[PDB]
């Protein structure tokens, strides 16, 4: 993966929690051509698809679909050291996609299996960590209630949740399965 | 029954004076023209929609059919009307002036009307009241025959009349007699036009799907013919021509046994494999489509406030030509001493493409350079 | 009487551009499937990305029928609740919470 700007466009992002998928986040309401995605985790157990426009590197939606109780772990509390960097809604180098323009829906999508999940759970806040590597950069902000993280490796790696109150825990973990 | 006619010639030579001699006769001599309203508003390969064509029009009735005649007020509106099929025509009338002979424009409206296809024309001489001699219409009917024979048609079947517009619109007879063998000249020599659903079938592939335990179909509107289940098809396009049979064909609304042209269906095949099948093949009947991948063709240029170019091209110019359901990037070959294609003029091209795609003559195509239509054409004649 | 709609109880709208429901319940077999928003989303990306066809309802017909004819293969083998599934060109995966006695798919990917 590639992750190279942000950008500064105010726009209300909803975020909503569903008993049956767990979570999903909508920056933008995308008609003007369908995104492309990226999917990562275990393909069987836990998959995290992540959406970007092709037109340019603007994200979508980026939700995970189904995880593992055995992939979570559960803390007493957050590390919420954060370094604020520039907020926004970052972009991708869709260079990944080489033909794009084949439409064919096979050589749209690119999805390395071989890299897990993990998932940091508490009644404060969640945390998403990616690849079992210790990188750690920049941590971008979307919201002050949705921020996310990139690596040293050009590579987006932890994502992280706030302001959620444990009312819609309720529904993630009715969700987990 | 509605028959479609159209008039080339000169503009000055009196053509529109001609059409309202004819509705005035005709609408005195037999019932007034009926208000019906049979055609369309366009054309094929919709992505060429949107020219802002002009396309005069006029209406008249004979006791056997109704006719829609069609004239366009220039240039370049004629070839946008030839080039794309917008007001399609079974027939033309050909109108020349006595005094001056055809003039090069009509010339090369002419051999642009052959080239497009147009079945048959038949020619009025108008203002033969202003000659008082024979020798000299004699003399212009034979080189208008010459020069129909010229460019393939057959001068010398030609239907040729010798009328004046003006006089006959004025109410003197003998003239209203030969805008009437006119008429019937329109009623016995033009046939009645081929019905679509008579030719043979053929479907454009738009998606491609796979059922299990059912197989493989096919989503597409059908252009031409009627498919039925069972029947052998023909798929022909990007890869060599392969053969499938129709095991069913479904609507959106009930499944029926047989496809009519015009109609939106799924169409069910047998052994076909979902990636040997691809967006730019068509459907057809087995032989009655070609592959090919080089034609001779004549294109129209979109000017900088119809969409197209604000700079002409070269050479060099390698466009994307979109056919029914996709784009094929293809290399152009311009007559000899042609250095550039400005914006807005027509032009003769030899077109070859990437890859092979089922064409026939006639048929219409758009050319885009990043998914805007920047012209269109027809395929004038298909090559090796 | 259609051919496949019949066994499709629609819950939402049609999808910008596709007459397929953001959301529906598939009667197949007897089975009563709710269909979650996102495998009608990927199913509408598939029909829109290759373009507008204008004659998308056929597509849309046939896209359900394959995936009915995928969803009774997924009940032919016995249904993995969360996981991935193995059925042929497809990925499905269902859930069944306490409030639903109807089991609903996740999932929907047509590679």
């Amino acid at each position: 993966l590639t992750v190279d700007s942000v950008i500064n466009e105010p726009r209300s992002v909803a975020i909503t929690i569903d008993g049956y998928i767990p979570v999903d986040i909508k920056i933008i309401d995308s008609k003007k051509l369908p995104p492309l995605y990226w999917r990562g985790g275990d393909g069987k157990k836990n998959l995290l698809e992540l959406a970007v426009l092709p037109e340019n590197g603007f994200l979508s939606s980026i939700t995970l679909v189904m995880i593992a109780s055995d992939s979570i772990h559960k803390t007493d509390s957050l590390s919420v050291s954060l370094p604020s960097s520039e907020c926004g809604v970052p972009v991708v180098n869709t260079k990944l996609w080489s033909h794009s323009e084949s439409d064919d829906f096979s050589r749209r999508f690119v999805d390395d299996f071989s890299l897990d999940i993990e998932v940091i759970i508490s009644s404060e806040s969640m945390l998403l960590t990616i690849g079992e590597n210790k990188k750690v950069t920049s941590w971008i902000k979307c919201s002050d209630n949705f921020y996310l993280g990139i690596d040293a490796g050009r590579n987006v790696v932890h994502l992280y949740l706030d302001k959620l109150t444990p009312s819609e825990v309720e529904s993630f973990f009715e969700a987990v399965g | 029954p509605h028959v479609n006619v159209g008039t080339i010639g000169h503009v000055d030579h009196g053509k529109t004076t001609l059409t309202a001699a004819i509705t005035t006769v005709l609408a005195k001599t037999y019932g007034g023209a009926a208000r019906a309203f049979d055609q369309i508003d366009n054309a094929p390969e919709e992505k060429a929609r949107g020219i802002t064509i002009n396309t005069s029009h006029v209406e008249y009735d004979t006791p056997t059919r109704h006719y829609a005649h069609v004239d366009c007020p220039g240039h370049a509106d004629y070839v946008k009307n030839m080039i794309t099929g917008a007001a399609q025509m079974d027939g033309a009338i050909l109108v020349v002036a006595a005094t001056d002979g055809p003039m090069p424009q009509t010339r090369e409206h002419i051999l642009l009307g052959r080239q497009v296809g147009v079945p048959y024309i038949i020619v009025f001489l108008n203002k033969c009241d202003m000659v008082d001699d024979e020798e000299l219409l004699e003399l212009v009917e034979m080189e208008v025959r010459e020069l129909l024979s010229q460019y393939d048609f057959p001068g010398d079947d030609t239907p040729i009349v010798r009328g004046s517009a003006l006089k006959a619109l004025e109410g003197d007879a003998e003239w209203e007699a030969k805008i009437l063998e006119l008429a019937g000249f329109l009623d016995s020599y033009i046939p009645e036009p081929e019905r679509a659903i008579d030719k043979p079938f053929l479907l454009p592939i738009e998606d491609v799907f796979s059922i299990s335990g059912r197989g493989t179909v096919v989503t597409g509107r059908v252009e031409r013919g009627i498919i039925k289940v069972g029947e052998e098809v023909e798929i022909v396009g990007i890869k060599e021509t392969q053969k499938s049979t129709c095991t069913g064909v479904e609507m959106f609304r009930k499944l029926l046994d047989e496809g009519r042209a015009g109609e939106n269906v799924g169409v069910l095949l047998r052994g076909i494999k979902r990636e040997e099948i691809e967006r730019g093949q068509v459907l057809a009947k087995p032989g009655t489509i070609k592959p090919h991948t080089k034609f001779e063709s004549e294109v129209y240029i979109l000017s900088k406030d119809e969409g197209g170019r604000h700079t002409p091209f070269f050479k060099g110019y390698r466009p994307q030509f979109y056919f029914r359901t996709t784009d094929v990037t293809g290399t152009i070959e311009l007559p000899e001493g042609v250095e550039m294609v400005m914006p807005g003029d027509n032009i003769k091209m030899v077109v070859t493409l990437i890859h092979p795609i089922a064409m026939d003559d006639g048929l219409r195509f758009a050319i885009r350079e990043g998914g805007r239509t920047v012209g269109a054409g027809v395929v004038a004649k298909v090559l090796s | 009487t259609g051919t496949v709609f019949d066994s499709i109880k629609a819950t939402q709208p049609a999808i910008p551009g596709t007459s397929i429901p953001k959301s529906f319940e598939l009667h197949v077999n007897g089975q009563t499937v709710w269909v979650n928003p996102n495998a009608t989303k990927h199913m509408g990306e598939y029909l829109t990305r290759n373009g507008l066809s204008h004659s998308t309802a056929e597509g849309s017909q046939a896209m359900l029928t394959s995936l009915q004819s995928a969803v009774k293969d997924a009940f032919s083998q016995g249904l993995k609740f969360n996981e991935k599934m193995q059925v042929g060109r497809w990925e499905l995966v269902f859930s069944q919470r306490s409030s639903d006695p109807y089991p609903v798919l996740k999932h929907a990917l047509y590679k």
